[PDB]
């Protein structure tokens, strides 16, 4: 027990009237009935699991109680860390908790996402992404900056969360004072309990009303049409005042639906996705306007990360980034959700009062086709970045590393294979100096190697700009009703050698026109993407200075200016190359996937050899962001990958054999 | 397999089966069901 005078312990001044208005509300959250029982466990055990449904108040109240616990301990004031899988969740819940504690966001309460650290020396509670916390562990193996680490939303089983659970399980074997709390919205059969050595479990009862579930009589031919059909049928055939929540897979699918819903009803529509500006994102909370209603067309951001809604439309699909280690292909994919995911979507209708979830699929499709639980992300991800950070952390044995769900051995082979090709690991599996340096860049190992290697090509300034543009959302604005005008504006920045250099042109012209918003409107350029790219580039350049990596440019009047930049791209992306086939098709080297250039490319011709940044897997295979390259550069820059003694004998090797024979003439 | 990824995995002590502390991991990568355009869930079965 510590002396608590009715003042703000961070300013030694009385709290504001808003603090006590918010305090009255959150005292009614179901978690506050269990504060003593939470405290009794926290002060007697190192790790435990806390299960509570969405809206119980774990995310906002539990970290505040752990700050209370830290302030009572003697010694140097350590902080509290609470991880979130989604960067939007970390930012919004940090601003909310900052209001509840009557402090400025970025001061006592802050957030840390990739490329945006909103914290100071006063920060004692920080909501961060799970990826950022793992990043901090490389320079802080035991995470001694924190006394309590809270892994929230553990049921979503993101790759970074799974690795963190494996790292933290090793840290608590070496640090006795650290408290680890794993929080989940489902029980998951006590899996987290058994993993952390049968630790205690605290379950908060849910306060969710009954939810009626409606199944379609037959499967739907088009789930987007069924979603639009269901939205308008709810609007007219329902007399109870209420709001709508529609789950779609991506941004393009959302803006398309919001457009058609507006057109057919005209005869409040609210989008919500991650890259949507926060000005439009906060519109999900504004009041609704014949009953006037609110329809929120969102992604699975609203499945558990936040709460808003009496009627939910569940098409049953989400977009996942999957990795096929057989063909070394990583792509975003639309796939059916799990029965656990479906229950979480339906549970969002029973928040205010009893609601209804309209599942756009049959009951037999729910029971006989949908998996019970969604595959852990670690079983369908490229592990190269995670392996590199673990080796930097000092974990050498990744075979016997205690994963909750171990990845397939072939997926780990591809990760070790990738890092060795980039010279991040030597032939003994040891981290090299180049690999240790690459691990400090918050980028894919391909991008980190590309940036470092470009110094030798005297174009690190230009690769740094391109890297920043590849690290932000789409910079080209392409409205559906104005494709020709948008494409015409994009072609003003087009470089004849492809898309990577076109991104360079956009950044250069953005800077030389002084970050003008009107200039972005004139050229259909996304102003927010470019400001973000500018911020990302500054931070990456600060990492360059720390390692004394020179930032250099080639004479622009020379032909070597663009040739050196394209050579530098090969240093990182030599594994993502396609070869033009006689009849106009492209074949990826080695893996022999049939692909074609994404329609968004600025290339007005088909180069014989193209390097691509992204594999797009729809009805056909598309490669996006493509650059013309010379095949001679492939054999000279990355000979360990273009090993002709081991290269598969397809048509790509036939052309490469001629070049290598000509080199030895 | 003479792949460099296999060799580095064998040099970590990998002996054949699944990964993990007890060798209990999956021994083959999983497969994701392909989604044809915007076909509703369950349309493939019929």
């Amino acid at each position: 027990h510590m002396l608590e005078q009715c003042i703000n312990p961070f300013t030694n001044l009385p709290h504001t009237p808003r603090y006590y208005d918010i305090l009255k509300k959150r005292l009614q959250l179901p978690v506050w009935e269990y504060k003593d029982r939470f405290t009794d466990i926290l002060v007697r055990h190192q790790s435990f699991v806390l299960v509570g449904e969405t809206g119980s108040g774990k995310t906002t109240q539990i970290p505040q109680w752990c700050v209370e616990y830290m302030r009572s301990l003697p010694g140097p004031k350590r902080g509290v860390a609470c991880t979130q899988p989604r960067r939007v969740a970390a930012m919004s819940v940090a601003q909310r908790v900052a209001d509840e504690m009557d402090v400025m966001l970025g001061q006592e309460v802050g957030y840390s996402i990739r490329f945006e650290d909103c914290s100071s020396a006063k920060t004692i509670l920080k909501y961060m992404t799970d990826g950022m916390l793992l990043r901090e562990a490389m320079n802080d193996p035991l995470l001694e900056r924190y006394g309590v680490i809270i892994l929230d939303e553990a049921h979503e089983r993101t790759l970074a969360t799974d690795i963190l659970m494996g790292v933290l399980k090793e840290v608590v074997r070496q640090r006795s004072d650290l408290k680890v709390i794993v929080m989940s919205a489902t029980l998951d059969a006590g899996k987290f309990q058994i993993y952390f050595d049968n630790c205690p479990l605290l379950t908060i009862p849910g306060r969710t009303h009954p939810v009626e579930i409606f199944y379609t009589p037959e499967p739907e031919r088009d789930y987007l049409e069924a979603a639009i059909r269901t939205v308008i049928q709810i609007h007219m055939c329902e007399e109870e005042e209420g709001d709508l929540l529609l789950f779609l897979t991506g941004q393009e699918e959302i803006d398309e639906a919001c457009k058609r819903i507006k057109r057919e009803v005209d005869d409040k529509i609210i989008p919500l996705y991650s890259t949507l500006p926060p000005q439009q994102q906060q519109r999900i909370f504004e009041p609704p306007p014949a009953i006037g209603r609110k329809v929120v067309v969102s992604t699975n951001i609203a499945e558990t990360s936040l709460t808003i809604v009496v009627f939910v439309i569940d098409p049953g699909f989400a977009k996942q980034k999957v990795y096929n280690p057989r063909i070394r292909v990583e792509s975003l994919l639309v796939t059916a959700i799990s029965k656990a995911s479906a229950q979480q979507r339906a549970g969002r209708a029973g928040r205010t009062r009893p609601g209804k979830c309209f599942r756009l699929y049959t009951e037999k499709a729910y029971k006989t086709e949908m998996q019970d639980n969604t595959y852990p992300e670690i079983l369908r991800s490229n592990l190269g970045s995670v392996v590199l950070q673990l080796k930097k952390l000092g974990i050498d044995d990744l075979v016997h590393f205690d994963f909750m769900d171990p990845p397939a051995p072939e997926t780990l082979m591809r990760a070790l294979e990738l890092l060795n090709y980039l010279a991040a690991l030597n032939d003994d599996g040891d981290l090299t100096e180049l690999g240790s340096m690459m691990a400090e860049f918050p980028l894919d190992p391909q991008l980190a190697k590309m940036v470092i290697a470009s110094c030798d090509y005297n174009c690190s300034n230009e690769v740094l700009s391109i890297t920043a543009m590849l690290s932000v959302p789409q910079c080209f604005v392409r409205p559906t009703e104005a494709k020709k005008a948008a494409d015409e504006a994009k072609m003003r920045f087009a470089h004849i050698d492809g898309d990577h250099l076109t991104l360079l042109n956009v950044y250069h012209a953005f800077k030389q026109n002084h970050e003008s918003v009107q200039w972005c409107y004139d050229n259909f350029i996304n102003y927010r993407s470019l400001m973000s790219a500018d911020n990302v580039r500054q931070q990456l350049s600060r990492i360059m200075d720390r390692f004394n990596l020179p930032r250099r440019s080639t004479d622009f009047t020379s032909r070597d200016y663009y040739i050196n930049i394209r050579k530098a791209l090969v240093t990182g992306y030599f594994m993502q190359v396609a070869h033009l086939e006689r009849t106009g098709h492209y074949l990826t080297v080695k893996d022999n996937q049939v692909v074609q250039l994404h329609p968004s490319t600025v290339l007005d011709h088909k180069p014989e050899w193209v390097l691509y940044n992204e594999f797009v897997l729809t009805t056909k295979n598309y490669i996006r962001t493509c650059t013309d390259i010379k095949p001679e550069w492939l054999v000279k820059i990355a000979p360990q990958y273009y090993d002709m003694s081991n290269f598969p004998q397809c048509e790509a090797k036939r052309q490469l054999d001629r070049i290598i024979a000509k080199l030895q003439s | 397999e003479d792949n460099i990824g296999n060799q580095l995995l064998r040099k970590m002590g990998w002996t054949g089966g699944g990964l993990g502390k007890s060798g209990e991991g999956i021994r083959e990568p999983i497969s994701v069901k392909e989604q044809h355009k915007r076909e509703g869930l369950g349309l493939d079965v019929e």
